[PDB]
């Protein structure tokens, strides 16, 4: 998921 | 825009001295997690093991917040660690110097978080006996702040789940449990508690 | 022109604050491609494989452009990849820092383009079951933004094919196929989109 | 709180030129102390053995004292061992540079007392012969100053046990004894003395 | 036991 | 008189910004010699070879000139690498970063001439099969520019034979040739010409 | 008087300019000695050899001195290599780079003299065969400036004799004899003379 | 060919 | 053999 | 043996 792609868990930090 | 992101960064870091860390006075709370890619290594004749892995870590400082609506609606900038103060969070039991694999560029957003991800390649002390067996071996080795006490640096995580979603799916090695747990360590000269975060993998040779 | 050149790089590079990087506003295109030297390193004890290629780079910033007219008809200069930007495209699988076999330095044109070509070591993870068999074996490894959406870098290819023309003529291995191919993923919790170049690389030892 | 610490650091770091070091006038007290880890290698065909530690030093600078008064009620702070003078101890026996485990960070306090502790592993010479015995092996490898005498440096430390309560629980080595205990030279010729702390580990393979 | 954790030890210097 | 000297380094270094590299309207030659020293590592099971030599680069700049009786007769003088532009010329088929083993200091003389003998140890792509033959094996690894067309920087050697005069006596191989001759190569897509210098080296195991 | 060491070191370092190395002129004379601690590595497969030792460096600069009754009668004082001036003197023979393993830190005396003494860790060229023998094997290294004279940088040693006072009891090998000869070299074309030290180490597998 | 010489592409970027 | 050596090549670079 | 003890060496240069 997100929170396992770094770009994207650091993108959408309220998620992740 | 290019011009009020080169603003918001001039304005918070060039016109400040850095951010000198947390103190018993302004604590901070940093946020561990682990996504585990492989185990790379496994040395029975010095026991040593070699993991790699994403460590993401957040925390959040008011010296860095900023109104986006002041800053042409910006929300968050990326920038290199260097250009930021970073937790000194270490593993307690490695073996070699740690190696990074990734950039060194952090993820600021205006209410002051930060977020950083080093991809990384540790070794670290572990008897591999038994992993040639269906039982299958366990390996621990624990995250912690190298000089500041749970009173300046609180460690937390999200979860107790290892992220395995990407390991690799071809591994030489089955993960049969991997988890991060929070840990408190008291000594009875002092009132000041020292935390860690406990990284427990239990695996085996895939048959 | 020497003077020229001199005067030209100052104002490039000492006249204004350094490209912040790109943003959702002014995004950025990266344009990448492998040239295939050798595959130097198959470890199947461990599910490494060690690969030598050129990784070529290409994007554009408004930032580097000048009018060669004001300049001596300079209409490009090469400087040490220092001096500028660089995107932070980065192996996804990699098991150890990757290592830079050749000078880094960028080629700066009057548009504004910038090409760097980096030589380059790389070790990742792959099972090399099958690699001393006709079938051989397939490895992949995907080219990333670390921190970058594609909303902010999007990342190309100019073509799909792994450029093979300079593959060692005495190498161990046969490569079957090469491949560089962008590939998209989306999650549904977030609008952006994120993007990486996939290096499929299917080979076998040569008989 | 935030503010005073600041200029605490500027006032004793840019304020002021660097310590230029020990004198036989204006002489340094450094304690030195080890946490053996593991014993991480053990080379018979080269007589080489590699240890794993932390290394505790401890020493006391004027030049580092503050009132608390005059600044929030500060007693101590955290700081990059770089932006400090450290002691030139050296391992006199190593085979290989010291490669640094932790981060580098030193605690200093309003009385000029600075601590540091470094995670290391060392190389050293040490012909292993007999680990594979009962009685097994004694190794040993002396600190001190590399161009300090001991009227510029007094070397001492504060136990004569080297601290095993952290050795590796599986380690393929069982510790029969560890010490480190301070030596004094005198050479004819010369009045003033050197000073090493010799540390000295005997050991077993576990069975 | 604090004295083998280093940050305890930088912490309690008079014991450590 | 060290002061002439010190003058000297003074007006060509600091007083105007560094030599920023040749160009199509301000070409270089650099000649190129290399002094091999021994054959230090032939792998057969991932075709690389590591040789130790001495590489002599050559090459002149206008801006490096000076009058020997406006500087006390002086007619060159010593300097960091560092200092100085030198030509990127780089081996296109190493494996490993190359590894230096002498002091970076260039030689400048009043003609602007100057003269850079890095010591080096490469490895690079070749397979050794027939080594140990009679017949013994050709490698072969090419020198050239990394950025820079041939209207830009023209390469040359003085002479096509390696210097062998201080090929180690008792190596594990005898050189039955080596060379190293200068290529021209055209793309047909493009007028400007592309040189290297070929090192190619025959050799076998001594008996 | 702390204070009088900081106004020394000030008046050296920072108001005066870093010497530039020798001259014609000015030429300058470099002692050397070595110091063996063992023969770390033999390598009967590469024909490379390892050894750890001590190398004593001694020069005198004009540039270097002052007078004590100036500076609170300091007669002589410590200070990290990287403040001064160092000779390029250098293995002519290694086949890795040198690893440094002691602080480096040089003495210099109000008399302008400074001695440097690095341990060091070198990698050469010799072929071994013959150490399991009687007679044993001997193995040379030639040290010397990689790019002056001796018309600038004459070349000595105090004794002919290698220091073995602090060769490892233990020692995997015995040696025989290690001397450390000054060696002058005339060539037809050039006036100029040209300075080696010549370490030449006989040894063999204990008995 | 020219693309796979780093000094002909860089010099050539239209092409490669 | 002045050529030969690093030292004596860098000091006559008109023969070397 | 101040000069195989390179502290002492520095020292004692008169005699080292």
């Amino acid at each position: 998921g997100c929170c396992s792609h770094p770009a994207c868990a650091g993108n959408n930090q309220h998620i992740c | 825009s290019q011009a009020n992101l080169m603003r918001l960064k001039s304005d918070l870091f060039n016109r400040s001295p850095m951010y000198p860390g947390p103190t018993k006075d302004d604590p901070l709370t940093v946020t561990l997690g682990f996504t585990l890619q492989d185990i790379v290594k496994v040395d029975s004749s010095t026991n040593e093991v070699d993991l790699v892995y994403y460590e993401q870590q957040r925390w959040k400082l008011n010296s860095l917040m900023w109104d986006p609506n002041e800053y042409g609606n910006i929300t968050d900038f990326r920038t290199s660690a260097a250009d930021i103060w970073t937790p000194d969070i270490t593993a307690y039991s490695s073996t070699r110097p740690v190696q990074v694999l990734s950039p060194q560029i952090a993820v600021v957003t205006h209410d002051g978080s930060v977020m950083f991800i080093p991809a990384q390649r540790l070794s670290f002390m572990c008897d591999p006996t038994g992993v040639d067996s269906e039982e299958g071996v366990t390996c621990a080795v624990k995250f912690g702040s190298w000089v500041y006490s749970g009173f300046e640096i609180d460690l937390k995580t999200d979860t107790d789940q290892v992220d395995l979603s990407s390991y690799y799916a071809s591994s030489k090695y089955e993960i049969l449990s991997a988890t991060q747990t929070r840990q408190v360590q008291h000594y009875s000269c002092c009132p000041e508690p020292y935390i860690d975060v406990n990284l427990v993998v239990k695996f085996r040779e895939r048959r």
